[PDB]
């Protein structure tokens, strides 16, 4: 009993004095006793006789040592599953970001001189310390160990997505090594790079993938109204379009589209943007043909819709025609290449933090109007993402007190908002400034500014003033526009949210049942969580129109990549379609989210949904990005065309070659009917394989992939292990003929 | 040996008291959030008169 | 798992702790709110007035 | 044609200067004139607010002096308002806030020069002193009738226009007369100064004179008020004497819509003024 009650307060003041000197590497010092380090180090190692598989990385890290955990690695069984458990234990304490960069990139030095490198653990640590010191050594490392098949899959998802400016360097640090196997290095490098095959693969199984049904857009032309809905009856064709480019459904009449000369024409054009992306000259040429006569339309509405349907098809392409979209740019017209252009450019521009488009935005935002200054203010913050100018958030911010518009502080404030990302340790005191400040527009801003910035819930302290001037405050902007910081920073646990937004759920305002319910919609999104669905029914009667508007959206951010048999939908699938049927003693824009709302769960045909993160667990930019620009549709609803940035098709890649397609057919351990699609009405126990071929892999729950079984008689498997889904490549086990080559499909509603 | 089951032993049955506190903390919150939801229900219902 | 525990449970400590400033502050400021609708359906009831039956 | 969404910029000038010719809103039809800026095509901004002399015929358009109208305008250019009419006010103090046939006349005789022609209507007679909620009125296009109302983007607002949802007159007139949305606008100078400028309204001179004198009537006034509570708290137990037993036989339902709780907790509020200027006295005292 003594000895263990002095060994246990020796040990917890031992590691509380290891956390006050953690955070204070140089500099006052607290002398430490060396019978301290010895009594702890004695018994310690008498728990490091065998580590009991359990505390060797656990105690390691509660002493924040140095060398503490690098003797326990050494005589230790199954070192993958030692350094997955390490990073696991260490991605869910909450770290500080001061030590964890340190401790995975010692961590990292282990793999490198076993027999063979492990690409979970390199892909688990470059998603979080992003240093170009340790890219460096595996992008050189490819050459010299000759093996073109297991580069791909790295270089796919690094390529993929956790950078976009680091990959910005990257792409010229490969770039530099090789030539400026010298044959095969050129076609490596290059072919690497691209990025165009997944969009080809994508174009592909998602062009022969779709399923529509004429019940759904007969239930919109039967629910259309020429005021409101119009853009929500485009806005969801342009959902369930997505990708596919199927414009045959708006080529049935034309006196629907251009019946008004409004905004409808613009949302109708965006929304085609919306329908067909990656497209390098079907795009131009198609929104040439429309009227290629007089070189001079009669709405122009139609050529800012082109521009900033332009800039939604190249979003994040490496073939831009930026070039030639600033002498395009440099035309003189009215608000049309201004707003559609610095929209469709800045997107286009995205991440490339080039002066140029800072000095042509600045000077099409000083003529102090509030649409091309809102666009320009969108426009700066996707372009400036990670750039950090000094004189740019001075410049904003000084610009915003001197103007009376509105358009033009919300624009500039999500323009400071969004680069804002990654300065958790210095947006302190500018967050902590700009709080206090008279704006409720730019008190807003600070929220909305913070909430990418302390992604990952990282700080608990931002929290408190998020909920306290969410309570606090007398104005309701800040308090609807509080709760969605808390939700992109609390996105990774979703059942922790509707615990403490609940008491949300009912508010005393609805302006915070509205927020709130956008706070379930973002914090539970992609996943299975019935803590908000159980309450969405309260949600769903209300006498105000917002609350009911806002969960509508909430309920149909959930139900999306769902079966009926896991749980019982019926309810909200009859209390949503009863909503286009009950428009007729509904409000006007009750009906508009109500249908918006149905046009989420039909958005790609079930085939393509949303996802806040990646495989390895970072999060995704544009995903991020594309769902709050989709909750920013409250001020301006033009602005909802951004959320077919975060779409993230669910599926499976066993493409071995860049030109060659094989067979891929695998087994499911679950009921085949279970996972079917809700076929809807006419309107005038276990599965042998599964339906994944040639590989036109469907849709697949992340609950499905613990129960897929790759079959032992497949001719072929892939050298790593296909646990959970990615994006992996094939290895040709047989290496003879008869690779099974399919052919390649052929023009039409594609290139 | 002897650590895990009798020092990490003590150490995870202090771990279970501290789960106690949490349930103080824990059902605090829950009838302050209670007491919460009927000042909201009766400041909401003369929100409604 | 076994051992993990402590440390994944401190986020459950710290997202929980969190809560007791932020009641404390709903229940500070809802009553503020609520004698302030209090007092302005109080101050609605003006003398001058009808008297039916 | 082309149609955008405009909301009319309201600060505390118009507001006041509304609000006394509210208070000069006599039944006889009265007559202004709003002025201000137009920046762009969807925002207006008002800043200067003056009332007209009445007139026997009331409102309309042969009652607008336009030589009085100009030199008064012209008297405004001259000094430090140099802002054009933006549009014209008016109360209709019983029948409702909506516009008649003459109003409408010299509305579409008044919005020839400016297409916005902001209107309000004023009306505090029927109004409680609870809500002070305006609203302002619009006029719409006749040949508009074929093609829809309002093609008016940003249906977000239309939420909050819908707090006017009287079930006559909205709706009961909402054929060929629609309205807009109202937000305000205050700066730090307005915050500040009208807000300690209320404190001041609602504290002393000197802030320390009137704070003896409760403290000092707590033993000369407050002790009537203090045996006239414990009378109204021993009047209460008089039944809680008899409540143990309605509560010691049903146990069940809830009949008597007193509390008795939060009455007494009001007493004990009003009970402990003695406490915390017992304090005051202290420092009075002490120092
Ligand atoms: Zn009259």
């Amino acid at each position: 009993e003594y000895v263990e009650t002095i060994i246990a307060k020796c040990i917890d003041h031992y590691t509380k004095q290891c956390v006050e000197n953690a955070d204070l590497p140089e500099g006052e010092k607290k002398p430490i006793d060396q019978r301290l380090e010895g009594i702890v180090n004695k018994m310690f190692q008498r728990c490091l006789d065998d580590h009991k598989y359990k505390q060797a990385i656990g105690i390691a890290l509660e002493t924040r040592r140095l060398d503490v955990f690098e003797k326990t690695i050494l005589e230790s069984n199954d070192v993958p599953g030692m350094l997955a458990y390490s990073l696991k234990l260490c991605m869910s304490l909450m770290q500080n970001k001061q030590f964890r960069n340190k401790v995975l990139r010692v961590l990292v030095k282990i793999y490198m001189n076993l027999e063979k490198p492990d690409f979970i653990n390199v892909c688990q640590c470059l998603i979080f310390l992003d240093d170009p010191q340790a890219v460096s050594d595996i992008l050189e490392k490819l050459v010299k160990e000759d093996n073109l098949l297991m580069a791909y899959q790295i270089c796919f998802d690094l390529y993929e997505s956790a950078s976009q400016q680091f990959l910005s360097s990257v792409i010229q640090n490969l770039r530099t090594v090789g030539t400026p196997e010298p044959k095969d290095q050129t076609l490596k490098m290059i072919k690497i790079l691209s990025g165009e095959m997944a969009i080809e693969l994508h174009l592909q199984f998602l062009i022969r993938n779709n399923n529509t049904d004429l019940m759904i857009l007969k239930n919109t032309k039967d629910a259309v109204r020429n005021s409101v809905c119009h853009t929500a009856t485009v806005i969801a064709n342009s959902f369930m379009h997505c990708g596919t480019t199927s414009d045959q459904f708006l080529r049935d009449n034309l006196e629907w589209l251009a019946r008004a000369t409004n905004w409808a024409k613009f949302t109708a054009t965006a929304s085609l943007g919306v329908i067909h992306k990656g497209h390098e000259k079907e795009a131009l040429q198609l929104m040439a043909t429309y009227l290629p006569k007089d070189t001079s339309p009669g709405s122009a509405y139609q050529e800012g819709g082109g521009l900033y349907a332009l800039g939604l098809i190249h979003a994040n392409h490496g073939g831009d025609i930026i070039d030639y979209l600033l002498n395009q740019l440099k035309n003189a017209s009215n608000d049309i290449v201004r707003h559609g252009g610095s929209l469709g450019l800045g997107l286009a521009a995205m991440g490339t933090a080039r002066q140029d488009v800072y000095d042509l935005l600045k000077t099409n935002l000083y003529q102090d109007d509030a649409v091309t200054g809102e666009a320009a203010g969108l426009a700066l913050g996707l372009v400036m993402l990670g750039s950090k100018n000094a004189q740019a958030i001075e410049d904003m911010v000084g610009y915003a007190q001197e103007t009376q518009h509105e358009k033009i502080l919300r624009g500039l404030a999500v323009g400071i908002a969004l680069v804002m990302y990654g300065r958790m340790e210095e947006a302190d005191a500018l967050i902590e400034s700009l709080c206090r400040d008279k704006d409720p527009i730019l008190r807003r801003s600070g929220m909305y500014t913070v909430a990418m910035a302390y992604c990952g819930s990282g700080n608990n302290k931002a929290i408190r003033r998020l909920l306290h001037v969410a309570v606090s405050d007398v104005n309701d902007d800040v308090r609807r526009a509080a709760v969605e910081s808390l939700g992109f920073i609390l996105f990774r646990t979703p059942e922790q949210c509707p615990s403490v937004v609940s008491l949300l759920s009912e508010s005393y305002n609805p302006h915070v049942r509205y927020g709130a319910a956008m706070a379930l919609g973002i914090c539970c999104a992609g996943t299975g969580n019935k803590e908000a669905i159980n309450l969405l029914e309260p949600m769903t009667n209300d006498p105000v129109n917002y609350v009911r508007q806002g969960a509508l959206i909430a309920s149909a951010l959930i139900m999306i990549q769902q079966t009926e048999i896991t749980c019982p939908k019926v309810n909200q699938f009859r209390q949503l379609y009863s909503k286009v049927i009950n428009d007729k003693h509904d409000d006007v824009m009750a009906k508009f989210g109500a249908i918006l709302a149905q046009g989420i769960l039909d958005a790609g045909g079930h085939n393509v949904t949303i996802s806040l993160q990646s495989r390895t667990g970072h999060t995704h930019m544009p995903s991020v990005v594309g769902v709050l620009v989709f909750t920013q549709f409250w001020f301006w609803f033009p602005l909802s065309h951004f959320l077919s940035l975060a779409y993230t098709p669910t599926c499976v890649i066993g493409l071995n070659k860049d030109l060659k397609m094989p067979k891929v057919q695998y087994k499911s351990n679950c009921k085949p009917s279970t996972f079917a699609y809700p076929a809807p009405l006419e309107v005038p126990s276990i599965t042998a394989k599964a339906k994944k071929k040639e590989k036109n892999p469907a849709r697949v729950m992340p609950a499905q992939l613990k129960v897929l079984t790759m079959p032992e008689t497949c001719r072929y498997q892939p050298f790593k292990p296909l646990s959970i889904g990615g994006i992996i490549i094939l290895k040709d086990t047989s290496e003879d003929i008869e690779e099974l080559v399919e052919p390649v499909a052929a023009h039409g509603p594609k290139i | 040996l002897e650590e895990g089951k009798a020092g990490s032993g003590l150490r995870q049955y202090y771990l279970s008291k501290i789960e106690e506190l949490q349930l103080i903390v824990n059902d605090k919150s829950q009838n302050l959030r209670r007491l919460q939801a009927q000042r909201n229900e009766l400041n909401a219902k003369v929100r409604l008169l | 798992d076994l051992y993990s525990r402590y440390k994944k449970l401190q986020q459950e400590l710290e997202f929980l702790e969190v809560q007791e400033e932020y009641i404390k502050d709903e229940q500070k400021n809802l009553k503020k709110e609520f004698l302030h609708a209090q007092e302005e359906v109080k101050r609605i009831q003006s003398i001058p007035l009808v008297i039916g039956q | 044609a082309v149609d955008t969404a405009e909301q009319v910029y309201i600060s505390s000038l118009a507001l006041l200067k509304m609000l006394k010719h509210g208070r000069a809103g006599v039944p006889m039809e009265v007559m202004g004139l709003m002025l201000g800026e137009f920046v762009d095509d969807y925002t207006v901004r008002v800043i200067d607010v003056f009332a007209m002399p009445q007139s026997g015929t009331g409102v309309s358009v042969e009652a607008v002096d336009p030589v009085f109208q100009a030199k008064m305008l012209d008297m405004l250019k001259q000094t430090g308002r140099p802002e054009m009419v933006v549009g014209w006010y008016h109360s209709h103090p019983g029948f409702g806030c909506w516009l008649s046939g003459v109003d409408i006349n010299t509305q579409q005789s008044f919005e020839a020069l400016s297409e916005r022609a902001v209107a309000v209507v004023v009306d505090p007679i029927q109004s409680v002193k609870g809500k002070v909620v305006i609203d302002a009125f619009r006029l719409i296009n006749a040949n508009m009738m074929v093609l829809g109302h309002e093609p008016r983007q940003t249906t977000s607002n239309l939420g909050h226009l819908n707090k006017p949802s009287i079930q006559a007159l909205i709706h009961g007139l909402n054929r060929h007369y629609y309205s807009i949305t109202i937000n305000y606008r205050k700066n730090e100078l307005e915050q500040k100064m009208l807000l300690n400028l209320h404190k001041k309204s609602w504290m002393e001179g000197l802030t320390l004179q009137d704070y003896s004198e409760h403290c000092k009537h707590n033993e000369s006034v407050v002790k009537e008020m203090l045996e006239l509570a414990k009378n109204y708290n021993k009047a209460v137990e008089e039944e809680d004497k008899m409540t143990p037993e309605q509560l010691a036989i049903k146990n069940v339902g809830k009949q008597d819509p007193k509390r008795h709780l939060e009455e007494h907790v009001d007493v004990l509020m009003t009970s402990n003024i003695v406490q915390c200027l017992a304090a005051m006295l202290d420092t009075v005292v002490f120092k």
